[PDB]
């Protein structure tokens, strides 16, 4: 899962 | 942006004491999605940080309850019952609820299957060229994304940036936004990190991490680093 978040 | 201050610079125990660190954030760190991304690291002389505490009070998978994490608002502390000789090493605080995500100064505690390769040490002259590269292994690359954080010979950690390896976008906190570019062959499943003209302020042991957020836990994987020596 590509880091979403930020 | 947001400061990790930690206390004390120093702490020396004997085996078997009590162990507090504190670390202190300039703002609140509570990500918009109702989750407070405080993470407590252990990291050994010439070693990769081991992520020890995340989410504030959780325990990361391995890590003995003689450890456990609490605060709220803006101070945060790290507890160790009954210190042992295997906890010695330097803690560091760190906050990936608000980007870029920051690392506390570190708190030297002292006496009284996923793995990343890192290509070897560097040693350069100011003004060329370093391509390091990062190997994942055991898991799908295009899964997650890579993250890059540097590591000054002081030992101050700083977030590089990161790259989608699905979309090959990069993404880079401010101070890397110029002379630093994140590439990919997701045909060997390997992460690149170039930096161009060299300045002596690059030399640094530059580590890859793969997180691991839809879990709650953020840098849970780490390559042993590479080191990159700009003399003159």
């Amino acid at each position: 899962p590509q880091i979403t978040l930020w | 942006d947001i400061l990790m201050t930690q206390t004390p610079l120093y702490l020396p125990v004997s085996l078997g004491d009590q162990a507090s660190i504190s670390c202190r954030s300039s703002q609140t760190i509570v990500h918009n999605n109702g989750n407070t991304y405080l993470e407590w690291y252990l990291q050994k002389p010439g070693q990769s940080p081991q992520l020890l505490i995340y989410k504030v009070s959780n325990r990361f998978s391995g890590v003995p309850d003689r450890f456990s994490g609490s605060g709220s608002g803006t101070d945060f502390t790290l507890k160790i019952s009954r210190v042992e000789a295997e906890d010695l090493g330097i803690y560091y605080c760190f906050q990936g609820s608000h980007f870029p995500p920051t690392f506390g100064g570190g708190t030297k505690l002292e006496i009284k299957e996923v793995q990343l390769q890192q290509s070897g040490p560097e040693l350069k002259k100011p003004g060329e060229t370093v391509k390091i590269s990062c190997k994942a292994t055991n898991y799908a690359f295009t899964d997650y994304s890579m993250h890059w954080v540097k590591q000054a010979p002081g030992g101050d950690l700083k977030y590089v940036g990161w790259i989608n390896t699905e979309t090959d976008e990069p993404t880079f906190a401010d101070d890397f936004k110029g002379r630093f570019a994140f590439s990919l062959d997701t045909s060997t499943s390997t992460a690149f990190l170039q930096i161009n003209n060299l300045k002596n302020e690059d030399t640094a042991t530059y580590f890859c991490v793969r997180d691991r957020h839809d879990y709650g836990e953020i840098f849970t994987y780490w390559g042993q680093g590479t080191t990159v020596t700009v003399s003159s």
